[PDB]
């Protein structure tokens, strides 16, 4: 985004710089680890309230 | 008729009732 003014002029040069920087990481980790003891023709149960 | 069939499923038994015909054929099968 350049301009030019006629009317007026600078003294010097200047310029003005800004810097800007990041860096990031993460690491979830989730582990569930589930026994049930159960026989072979095991039937549902209706309780449910 | 056709043969009676009774399944059992604590066990996985299958149980075929019949005349000695009907009862062959479920065997084979």
């Amino acid at each position: 985004a350049a301009t030019f003014n006629p009317t007026q002029s600078f003294l010097g040069f200047n310029i003005f710089p800004t810097l800007t920087a990041l860096e990031t990481q993460g690491l979830t980790r989730r582990v569930y680890d589930g026994n049930v003891t159960m026989q072979s023709g095991q039937r549902s149960l209706s309780a449910t309230g | 008729q056709q043969a009676t069939l009774i399944a059992d499923k604590r066990t996985n038994s299958l149980i075929v009732r019949g005349t000695p015909e009907q009862v062959a054929q479920v065997a084979e099968l």
